[PDB]
RNA sequence: GUAACGGGGCUAAACCAUGCACCGAAGCUGCGGCAGCGACGCUUAUGCGUUGUUGGGUAGGGGAGCGUUCUGUAAGCCUGCGAAGGUGUGCUGUGAGGCAUGCUGGAGGUAUCAGAAGUGCGAAUGCUGACAUAAGUAACGAUAAAGCGGGUGAAAAGCCC
RNA sequence: CCCGGCGAGGGGAGUGAAAAAGAACCUGAAACCGUGUACGUACAAGCAGUGGGAGCACGCUUAGGCGUGUGACUGCGUACC
């Protein structure tokens, strides 16, 4: 920080400043001391621990009655507005839809609402399954998730 | 009228009209206190006694508040040695009002 | 009823205004203006033009007459000070502060 | 000498209490003019006991 | 992850300074001296919870003394009298009117003097 | 909605704290470390 | 609403004239001091004192009756050369009889300020002849 | 400046001999509140009753919680039908802290519970900002000084004339 | 519209939801200097604090020394790192 060839301490023997270099963290602007650190301390997770936490939460999503497993909400057309009249008719709104079929007419529908949402089952994680009011899935996702969990 | 009595395990001097605080009782607010452990009555009066549980002589009172106190703090400290520590306590109480004194 | 006259950024310090201020403190308008003119300090002329604005704006549009008003408040606060470095013996590069005052007179019927 | 602490604002008020300059009392009239003056002294621009005063 | 600082500690300041009002000068308006004053305050206060009761007790004994001597023997024999006499509490808070009109209670003082065995 | 409902056992949490702070608390003098020499004043992270 | 407690409203002085006669300087002096705190009748309040307003009109004209004089001769700074200038015990008798009696009751009172609030209630003068007694107070023998 | 009782005072109010008393500490103790934990009873996932030593604390060890900046529900819900911010007071907790509310205020705020940290200043003859302080004290630049009428002017011994 | 010297600076009047938004204008501490009220300071003193409190305004104190804010006076009492 804009000096090394200059000390603010230059024969101290009077009552003076404690800093003694111009880049000190106790300078008004100087680069502070406990900085340039990582934003979490380590990241790996044991495979058996990761895959077994997903078993645990998955049993609980059935213990809380969030699952009833409904394949194909899709219609003739990728419009959201058609899917959402489909979801109202099945009486399950505000649900986490998991596709295992990657059908563009379902993925590109059911998304124009802040709690109506569709995702793909790819790169599963314990934090995804817990979001939104319930998780409905398709039976195509239940196959394709169960093999990442076993 | 002034009086001394023994209650709880202290002896206490008191006047008439006086609201005083004492050690906790079971008696609820709005129900009589009466003291037969009165040791003398003295208000210009010559008297014999220093005796407890005396019969004819009573101090009649009443409960006026049963409560729990506002948080006091106690600070424990010694200079020069970097020693400072703090505690709180409330203590429960009864206020009684003296509407008695007989001899 | 009540009127402020100020003079802000004025050439006094508050040590210099307070000498005049305690003589005229809560003292009625007409008597204080007699006491003030028999003080030949520089602060005492300053406060004169500012008392005269105080009394005169009250006789219209908030009130009427000037004799019946009294100086309810008389006060001084630190205005923005200009800093200069003074050249001075032996190479001394000392601070001088050029003080100003913000002077408030308040008159009301009271 | 120097000091040992920062002083009080009660002191600052105390040291200037017995210094502030005096005045005459009461709004004057004069025997020979409607002019106010400083009492027992010449009216600055009018008559006080005959004559006027002051220039420049 | 910058922190702006000085909002929790600001509340500790205002608590110290709130407790430190009715105190003189800088104690009631500046943190440093406020803190100093607050720690000395609560230590004296906690001395005086107990200590009022030691100090007062002298004043109870010194009022009782001028009565007790007027009704016979002196305070320390009277107190030993009250100790010797049966079914009777010994105490030094027995009377507030040993201050003025000290002819009352002469019979209690004669009970102790006789009982002083 | 079982999100933000995570909680593990005791001893497995930092609970938002750093030490060496306050002069009333007890942390005004050093704690978790010693005093004097090159062991605890400026450092210790250069002695083998 | 508080515990029983003492306050300055319950205690008074009145006026006392001490006709106690021919009585030795110190045997006079601790009894007057005793009453000028008040103790002989009560002391009830921590913050003020029982007190009397005390005129001495009798027994103002005898020495210390011992050796205290010669080891406490009350030196002060007042400007000298070679030594220090002093008041003598001996001066006190020649310049009105009071001063012997006076620094017997003074010295019996506390600290600075309280010992002064107490002190200002004593009067003594020339003794057995002093006009500063015309009131006719409450007569007293101690 | 007594100043070798702490001082007044005491030729017994001293000291000594016989003997008794009292006052005198959160001590010893009683009343009332309370912390954790041993022993025994009820008998338990969760606790409570009797009983009990116990609860001053640095160096130094070890354990836990708070909020500030920010993240997740927060995608929700509250808001000019009065938010943050300022201020007095009551309540509450062991403390930090938390919570209520009139005045102030005219836009912003929020748990639970987990998690990261440029994370709380009162000290470093620390660094920076506003600005206080002794003080209206001291200083009057070669002592090439000044006077006084008129005038430009609001104001003039010192300017212009 | 008022005061003043051609000035400085402010008020009233009117604007606006707000000028306790008047131009350094967001709401606004604390340092900072002064007013105004209540009560206080001239037998009167020291870490300025704690304990006890006449008194004065407000609370019928259930007048029995209390709540709240202050406070003649005084027992007791040595700042923090």
């Amino acid at each position: 920080v804009t000096g090394s060839g200059k000390k603010p301490w230059r024969q101290k023997g009077t009552g003076r400043a404690r800093s003694g270099s111009i880049k000190s963290p106790i300078w008004r602007s100087g680069g502070v001391t406990f900085a340039a650190r990582p934003q979490d301390h380590s990241q790996k997770v044991n495979k058996k621990m990761y895959r077994g936490a997903l078993k645990s939460i998955l049993s609980e999503l059935v213990r809380q009655d969030r699952l009833i497993v409904v394949e194909k909400f899709s219609v003739e057309a990728p419009k959201t507005k058609l899917l959402a009249q489909k979801l109202k008719d099945m009486a399950l709104e505000d649900v986490l839809i998991i596709t295992g079929e990657l059908d563009e007419n379902l993925f590109l529908a059911a998304r124009n609402l802040h709690k109506v949402d569709v995702r793909d089952a790819t790169g599963i994680d314990p934090v995804s399954l817990i979001a939104f009011d319930k998780v409905v899935m398709t039976a195509d996702a239940v196959k394709q998730v169960e093999e990442m969990l076993a | 009228m002034y009086a001394v009595f023994q209650s709880g395990g202290k002896q206490h001097r008191v006047s008439e009209g006086q609201t005083v605080r004492l050690e906790k009782l079971d008696i609820a607010t709005g129900e009589t206190v009466e003291f037969a452990e009165v040791l003398m009555i003295a208000n210009g009066e010559e008297v014999k006694i220093g005796v407890p549980f005396v019969d004819g002589g009573v101090i009649k009172a009443e409960v006026v508040a049963h409560g729990r106190g506002e948080k006091v703090k106690i600070v424990k400290f010694r200079r020069r040695k970097h020693y400072r520590k703090q505690q709180g306590h409330r203590q429960w109480f009864t206020d009684v009002k003296i509407t008695g004194i007989s001899a | 009823m009540e009127t402020i006259a100020k003079h802000r950024h004025a050439r006094s310090s508050a040590q210099k205004v307070r000498l005049v201020a305690d003589l005229i403190r809560g003292k009625k308008v007409s008597q204080a203006l007699d006491i003030l003119t028999y003080t030949n300090k520089k602060a005492a002329v300053l406060v004169k033009k500012v008392l005269e604005s105080a009394i005169a704006n009250a006789e219209h549009n908030d009130g009427a007459d000037i004799d019946d008003l009294k100086v309810t408040k008389i006060f001084v606060d630190e205005g923005p000070s200009m800093k200069r470095i003074m050249p001075r013996a032996k190479g001394r590069a000392d601070r001088i502060l050029k003080r100003t005052s913000h002077i408030t007179v308040v008159v009301s019927d009271r | 000498a120097v000091q040992q602490n920062k002083p009080t604002r009660s002191k600052r008020g105390m040291r200037r209490s017995h210094d502030a300059l005096t005045a005459v009392t009461s709004l004057s009239v004069d025997k020979t003019s409607g002019e106010k003056h400083l009492r027992h002294h010449i009216t600055a621009d009018g008559y006080y006991r005959g004559r006027k005063v002051i220039a420049k | 992850a910058r922190v702006k600082r000085g909002v929790i500690a600001r509340a500790r300041h205002k608590k110290i300074l709130k407790q430190a009002k009715g105190y003189y000068g800088a104690r009631s308006r500046v943190y440093r001296v406020a803190f100093q004053a607050v720690i000395k305050a609560g230590q004296y206060a906690y001395r005086d919870r107990r200590q009022r009761k030691r100090q007062f007790r002298q004043l109870w004994i010194a009022r009782i003394n001028a009565a007790a001597r007027q009704n016979g023997i002196s305070y320390s024999k009277f107190i030993n009298g009250l100790k010797k006499a049966s079914v009777e509490i010994d105490r030094k808070i027995l009377a507030d009117i040993a201050v003025f009109d000290k002819v009352a209670f002469t019979a209690l003082v004669e009970k102790a003097k006789a009982a002083l065995a | 909605m079982r999100l933000n409902t995570l909680s593990p056992a005791e001893g497995s949490k930092k609970a938002g704290k750093r030490l060496g702070r306050g002069i009333g608390s007890g942390l005004g003098k050093t704690g978790g470390r010693g005093h004097k020499g090159q062991k605890s004043r400026s450092g210790g992270g250069v002695r083998r | 609403m508080k515990t029983f407690t003492a306050k300055p409203e319950t205690v008074k002085r009145d006026w006392y004239v001490v006709d106690a006669t021919g009585k030795t300087l110190g045997r006079l002096a601790t009894e007057l001091a005793r009453r000028l705190r008040g103790k002989h009748k009560a002391e009830y309040t921590p913050h003020v004192d029982t007190g009397d307003y005390i005129i001495v009109l009798n027994a103002d004209k005898v020495a210390v009756t011992g050796n205290k004089r010669t080891d406490k001769v009350y030196y002060h700074h007042t400007g000298h050369i070679g030594g220090i200038k002093q008041a003598t015990f001996e001066e006190m008798i020649a310049r009105r009889p009071e001063r012997v009696i006076e620094i017997a009751v003074k010295g019996m009172l506390p600290k600075g300020p309280l010992g002064r609030a107490m002190f200002r209630k004593l009067k003594v003068y020339a003794g057995n002849e002093h006009n500063h007694a015309a009131q006719q107070p409450q007569v007293l023998d101690i």
